[PDB]
RNA sequence: GCUUGAGUCUCGUAGAGGGGGGUAGAAUUCCAGGUGUAGCGGUGAAAUGCGUAGAGAUCUGGAGGAAUACCGGUGGCGAAGGCGGCCCCCUGGACGAAGACUGACGCUCAGGUGCGAAAGCGUGGGGAGCAAACAGGAUUAGAUACCCUGGUAGUCCACGCCGUAAACGAUGUCGACUUGGAGGUUGUGCCCUUGAGGCGUGGCUUCCGGAGCUAACGCGUUAAGUCGACCGCCUGGGGAGUACGGCCGCAAGGUUAAAACUCAAAUGAAUUGACGGGGGCCCGCACAAGCGGUGGAGCAUGUGGUUUAAUUCGAUGCAACGCG
RNA sequence: UUGAGCCUUGAUGUGUAGGAUAGGUGGGAGGCUUUGAAGUGUGGACGCCAGUCUGCAUGGAGCCGACCUUGAAAUACCACC
RNA sequence: CGCGGGGUGGAGCAGCCUGGUAGCUCGUCGGGCUCAUAACCCGAAGGUCGUCGGUUCAAAUCCGGCCCCCGCAA
RNA sequence: AGGAGGUAAAAAUGUGAAAA
């Protein structure tokens, strides 16, 4: 929104966006709701998040290492 | 010309075309820049490159203008976006200002459906 | 061709004076197998660059090398969607390589006297900055500098 | 994950000014509990002290002015 | 007749519950000036569209209609459809700790009745954007196709009407009953409010899973577990949820609902292969880097083609062509 | 105010030869030198990107005309263009 | 009659105010990317640049006159 | 490593009869 500095900037040194999102709402909340379906494609990375919970906890068996 | 210290840059930064004719906070507007204008067709149009070369291009003949530092007012995301203005703080050029104005609605009337 | 791991083999030498450099560039030249004729004429193309300069050796070989020695190399590299010009760096694997295989290269056409003749205009068309080993390399130094976008 | 009304009683009014600017950012945004681990009833009454300092001009609808 | 069923009041809990009325800013944006250079535009690339009167672009000024970014969450409320900024108004239903009150008034339900996404339709407004029907440029062996620039009806509010859906957690409603783990969760009991709580209570909800059950998948205290009340529905597939008739509707159609004939299969779950322009990884000159060339051209062999009494024949997608 | 006509004039003119991006004609031979040079910092009118020219100037007072390859002279000078 | 313009492989369209190239595509031939067909990529036949004449190193172009046509008024 | 940004041209057919 806006990245400034004023005196010591001399660049554009933009990661504020990269962290945050730096095309995020731009590309995605332009235009094409649908009203239906996103729900379940938030869901199923929810269900990979869900994935990313439970591999986690089964790391610990013996490995090999 | 008119020999003045600083001025209003708004640059409405489209998809394609990071559009800015050196403007000013009272409509004093001489030096433009177009992605189309600068070459830069085929694919080249939404290209980074194309931007910058027609930025340099927009600040072509300005110091004889007496614009040195110029208040940036970015609207959109634009073809190069981190490097237009980049090279020209790169080149020496520094900004007063970066205001990125993301024109947020609150989602009022529906937007296009292009890309089905 | 995914894993491909060796230390650098060695070529045959020059058995006049001490030079490694110049003895790979003999075998550049050398074509078909018929290595001791050129080398006898690479020995006088030699001869004929110690006119033009009267220096050195390896000292007019070298400013005929070093206005014609790369820096970067030209390569296609996509960010994902679309493809490009970049200008990447060489690795001194081919570079050294590299600048000695294009006056060979340079010496390959014009062929209006003996090759001494011929490599007398290269070596000289590279001590001076206006052979076919740098002309070329002149375009691919403007084609990929005018598009460099990404690394 | 803080000191909640079990324990920390507090009004969550759009008239304490210190609190309420204190779930706000820069981006225009209020900062989501998923962070800040506040509780979700508090958070419909933090949702509502904005809106409600919306409109008293406390705090903006954008942030360029 | 009492009371654990059921029901009422009390008192607090939360909420896009319903509708009606204002409001505000942003946002594509039209009415134009300022000032201003040649493109804007779009993608796979190009282009019709579009601008030199000065568009895109530029900031200040003016006009709106229609929706509410973050909050927002497998979150809440409602029977469901479905409902989301703010604010007050009339108004729905549920929950909760604990009391007083009538004392089985209940549970389900053919018919009937109401509500009932969107689209469509009727009269009238209203129209900014989006966009059917409709125009064009190209990619194309075809374009009534993606991609691309315009645009009407519709969307719109009010009153009507239709009464269809993957109206679906594909599981009817009611109540009893049967190991748990881990999230979300709001009234709420005790203890040290000592401190981010400890210890519970229940409404409701999410996921993995126990016995059991299930064709299997999986469901799994919100069951598809174990039983009871009662309504509705199916009897192989196509024909067909159509025909005809009744009924309802302005119409579009909805609705109740076959038979003749035809076939001996239709299907569902799960298993092993094959393929995918399904996603990832390892890897062979595949690509990458150069070097040398078949192909050109002058000649030889081989086979086909074209001729001949024979110009044998077998090999002839990859595995035939200096092959036997 | 603008698009033309015409002024005092302001520039500009490469098969090929080339110190020279020379339109023909044309003549005599020094222009030039403090009514302040032969060089260059730098924007840039010219453009067939081949190349000189004008103003300012720390400096500061030098130079070539014919003579030469060219069908033609060398924006040294030059009448009409 | 006169302000103008147009004649270009078998046909269609740029080259013309700037001379240095006689070209862009259709139908025609084959060679290959596919396993076969198709979409596709290259080298080319063939035009007296309307004719004759004149300057120039050289002529489609820059000019003279004539044959043949089309937009308009005598 | 939890969050994130970033990602790719049109490509069609092969009618029959062969399960100890």
């Amino acid at each position: 929104i806006k990245v400034r500095e004023n005196e010591p900037f001399d660049v554009a040194l933009r990661r504020f966006k990269r962290s945050c999102e730096k095309a995020g709402v731009l590309a995605e909340v332009r235009r094409r709701e649908f009203y239906e379906k996103p729900t379940t494609e938030r869901k199923r990375a929810k269900a990979s998040a869900v994935k990313r919970h439970a591999k986690k906890l089964a790391r610990e068996n013996a490995r090999r290492t | 010309r008119k020999q003045v210290s600083d001025g209003v840059a708004h640059i409405h930064a489209s998809f394609n075309n990071t559009i800015v004719t050196i403007t000013d906070r009272q409509g004093n507007a001489l030096g433009w820049a177009t992605a189309g204008g600068s070459g830069f067709r085929g694919s080249r149009k939404s290209t980074p490159f194309a931007a910058q070369v027609a930025a340099e291009r927009c600040a072509d003949a300005v110091k004889e203008y007496g614009i040195k530092n110029l208040e940036v007012m970015v609207k959109g995301p634009g073809p190069g976006r981190e490097s237009t203005i980049r090279a020209l703080n790169a080149a020496g050029f520094r900004i007063t200002n970066i205001t990125d104005v993301t024109p947020i609605p609150h989602n009022g009337c529906r937007p296009p459906k292009k890309r089905r | 061709p995914r894993r491909r791991v060796i230390g650098q083999r060695k070529i045959l030498p020059d058995p006049k004076f001490g030079s490694e450099l110049l003895a790979k560039f003999v075998n550049i030249l050398m074509v078909d197998g018929k290595k001791s004729t050129a080398e006898s004429i690479v020995y006088s193309a030699l001869e004929t660059l110690a006119q033009r300069s009267g220096k050195s050796e390896l000292e007019a070989f070298e400013v005929a090398l070093e206005n014609v020695r790369p820096t970067v190399e030209v390569k296609s590299r996509r960010v994902g969607g679309s493809t490009y010009q970049v200008p990447v760096e060489v690795r001194p694997v081919r570079r050294n390589a590299l600048a000695m295989r294009w006056i060979v290269e340079a010496a390959r056409k014009r062929g209006d006297k003996s090759m001494a003749l011929r490599l007398a205009n290269e070596l000289s068309d590279a001590a001076e900055n206006k052979g076919t080993a740098v002309k070329k390399r002149e375009d691919v130094h403007r084609m990929a500098e005018a598009n460099k976008a990404f690394a | 994950f803080c000191r909640f009304t079990a324990e920390g009683v507090q009004e969550i009014d759009y008239k304490d000014i210190a609190t309420l600017k204190n779930y706000i950012t820069e981006s225009g945004k209020i900062v989501p509990s998923r962070i800040t681990g506040t509780r979700a009833k508090y958070q419909r009454q933090l949702a509502r002290a904005i809106k409600r300092a919306r409109y008293l001009s406390l705090l903006p609808y954008t942030d360029r002015h």
